[PDB]
């Protein structure tokens, strides 16, 4: 058995109110008085703000706070800020044999920003790497706040399609994404042309760096 | 049997106490004796034995013993440190474990403070670990004090349970009470013998009497003051007593 | 206040017996009030729960992941530590140490709820492509990197399997500008990543800037310095 965590995304606005429920199954897991709430940061340990069914350990937001109604729980907030972008899971005592039933998560979005610039940085391979018999250019993409990015690679006039690796975008604390791009190069093609650049194309609009070798 | 936070208490009394079919039954696992070596107890008498019964691990039957600390000893029962009495301790899984756990078998792990020796303490509240005040209710520094040993039949030894009585011979100011059983033999008659008729401790020539006590008299005296007569208290017949020759 | 931290990995194979092992600090293992325990999570999916061991040797474990795992504990050096035996593929997940704190039942085992200190959580993963070191570049402040009040530069840390590594910037004194990229894997195989900080363009060389790799699964440490381009 496992307590459905109700729904798998959630959108919100900065400041008013969210309201995340859980559901699941019997009295085994709704009718009984220990239920309990996590937050999990991406790349952290979770951590409780909400246990027994409505209660905030030593130090917490006064935001948070839960109720129960029949075979669902529910955990609300008051007033929305943008650090609370994170997972959400639920706990429970059943009595089956699990013992400890977990949420399956929500995702819980600020939406509200302004389009922010991608701010791109582009590097050649260094000269020990050029003398270690191979070549990689870096392209790294930052502070774009809406995360459709795409990116295109650019020997002296050509397009190039091989030998590039792109990152997904990745959500900092800022809540802003970064991304990375990497292209792999013998340093006799990196000799062969005379420059290279990474153009990165997002909303329409589109922003582009260049190197040339030496 | 009894709990360990709730042991029980039977205060044996005035009988005969054969601690002999106890010390070689080889039944028990463990026969420690503090105040007295356990050979002796079948000639001694004192005024009260109580009897304490509880239910406890393998491996804590070394802390019922006079100075000791640990879980079972500071507070689930204690015993003084100049103690008298017996402890014996026997296994007994096959009879208090069952599969799926046996759960009914507590023991308190919190208490505010250590016992005294062969006080008891029965009462449930909720444990304060924090400063901060419990009202009745568990959560974090707010415990319940009682927790079961889950007792499964595939236990390692240690970890099966284990019976534990423990004597303890007690003599307060009284005139007297329960003491071990003394042997006897037959009477033989006409022969100059070395007798003890329950107490009378004499020798000389026993012969059949024709005299007539009153029922409650057990030995006749001389003028002199000398026991010339008897009465064997099995058979309740009058014998005389005359001594052996001498010249 | 307590902490948890976890020990023991290394690219497992399969169907080996794998061993972490979780260390406290700042509270007592045998003190009772609080049953350790332990929770894995395969990467982008949600929790489920392990078992949980308390100060007497009482265990429980999940009914799904039953007759695999023994978890253990020692009272010397206040640690416990599980082992989960003949290893699938999927077993890769990251795996966290946490104490419970278990109200107390009646008659019929000790029901436990909330948890407490989540441990670090260490990557475990389960494969067949070996282990592997990185390889260091330093990405050299230039004046295309230049603009105006400031300049990055960086360090270039590539092909390596063991997912687990670190790139810090003077020893860990630099937390300005410092951000290490998410690691990209490649068609080879192997994992790549790019650590760059910015500092003003008036500091290209004058100050320290050496970037320190560790590599955990295996024990690799390197201290790169970044100069500008000759």
């Amino acid at each position: 058995q496992s307590a459905l965590t109700q729904p798998a995304s959630v959108s919100g606005s900065p400041g008013q109110s969210i309201t995340i429920s859980c559901t699941g199954t019997s009295s085994d897991v709704g009718g009984y008085n220990y239920v309990s709430w996590y937050q999990q940061h991406p790349g952290k340990a979770p951590k409780l703000m909400i246990y027994d069914v409505s209660n905030r350990p030593s130090g917490v937001s006064n935001r948070f706070s839960g109720s129960k109604s029949g075979n669902t729980a529910s955990l609300t907030i008051s007033g929305l800020q943008a650090e609370d972008e994170a997972d959400y899971y639920c706990s429970s005592y059943t009595s089956s044999s699990t013992l400890v039933v977990f949420g399956g998560g929500t995702k819980l979005t600020v939406l509200g920003q302004p389009k922010a610039a991608p701010s791109v940085t582009l590097f050649p391979p260094s000269s020990e790497e050029l003398q270690a018999n191979k070549a990689t250019l870096v392209c790294l993409i930052s502070d774009f706040y809406p995360g459709a990015v795409t990116v295109a690679w650019k020997a002296d006039s050509s397009p190039v399609k091989a030998g590039v690796e792109t990152t997904t975008p990745s959500k900092q604390s800022n809540n802003k994404y970064a991304a990375s791009s990497y292209l792999s190069l013998t340093p006799e093609q990196w000799k062969s042309h005379r420059s290279y650049s990474c153009q990165v194309t997002h909303e329409g609009s589109t922003v582009e760096k260049t190197v040339a070798p030496t | 049997f009894a709990s360990v936070y709730a042991w029980n208490r039977k205060r044996i009394s005035n009988c005969v106490a054969d601690y002999s079919v106890l010390y070689n039954s080889a039944s028990f696992s463990t026969f420690k004796c503090y105040g007295v070596s356990p050979t002796k107890l079948n000639d001694l008498c004192f005024t009260n034995v109580y009897a304490d019964s509880f239910v406890i691990r393998g491996d804590e039957v070394r802390q019922i013993a006079p100075g000791q600390t640990g879980k079972i000893a500071d507070y689930n029962y204690k015993l003084p440190d100049d103690f008298t009495g017996c402890v014996i301790a026997w296994n007994s899984n096959n009879l208090d474990s069952k599969v799926g756990g046996n759960y009914n078998y507590l023991y308190r792990l919190f208490r505010k403070s250590n016992l005294k020796p062969f006080e008891r303490d029965i009462s449930t509240e909720i444990y304060q670990a924090g400063s901060t005040p419990c009202n009745g209710v568990e959560g974090f520094n707010c415990y319940f004090p009682l927790q079961s040993y889950g007792f499964q039949p595939t236990n390692g030894v240690g970890y099966q349970p284990y019976r534990v009585v423990v004597l303890s011979f007690e003599l307060l100011h009284a005139p007297a009470t329960v003491c071990g059983p003394k042997k006897s033999t037959n009477l033989v008659k006409n022969k100059c013998v070395n007798f003890n008729f329950n107490g009378l401790t004499g020798t000389g020539v026993l012969t059949e009497s024709n005299k007539k006590f009153l029922p409650f008299q057990q030995f006749g005296r001389d003028i002199a003051d000398t026991t010339d007569a008897v009465r064997d208290p099995q058979t309740l017949e009058i014998l005389d007593i005359t001594p052996c020759s001498f010249g | 206040q307590v902490q948890l931290q976890e020990s023991g990995p290394g690219l497992v194979k399969p169907s080996e017996t794998l061993s972490l092992t979780c260390t406290v600090s700042g509270d007592s293992v045998s003190s009772g009030s609080y049953y350790w325990s332990w929770i894995r999570q395969p990467p982008g999916k949600g929790l489920e729960w392990i078992g949980y061991i308390y100060y007497s040797g009482s265990t429980n474990y999940n009914p799904s992941l039953k007759s695999r795992v023994t978890i253990s504990v020692d009272t010397s050096k206040n640690q416990f530590s599980l082992k989960l035996s003949s290893v699938t593929a999927a077993d890769t997940a990251v795996y966290y140490c946490a104490r419970e704190r278990c109200y107390y039942g009646s008659g019929r085992a000790p029901r436990c709820v909330w948890f407490d200190p989540w441990g670090q959580g260490t990557l475990v993963t389960v494969s067949s492509a070996s282990t592997k070191g990185p390889s260091v570049f330093p990405l050299a402040p230039s004046s295309k990197s230049t603009s105006g009040g400031t300049a990055a530069l960086g360090c270039l840390v590539k092909d390596y399997f063991p997912e687990p590594v670190t790139v810090s910037w003077n020893s860990g004194a630099l937390t300005s500008g410092v951000h290490t990229f998410p690691a990209v894997l490649q068609s080879s195989g192997l994992y790549s990543l790019s650590s760059v900080v910015t500092v003003p363009s008036s500091s290209l060389g004058t100050q320290t800037y050496i970037c320190n790799v560790n590599h955990k699964p295996s024990n690799t440490k390197v201290d790169k310095k970044v100069e500008p381009k000759s």
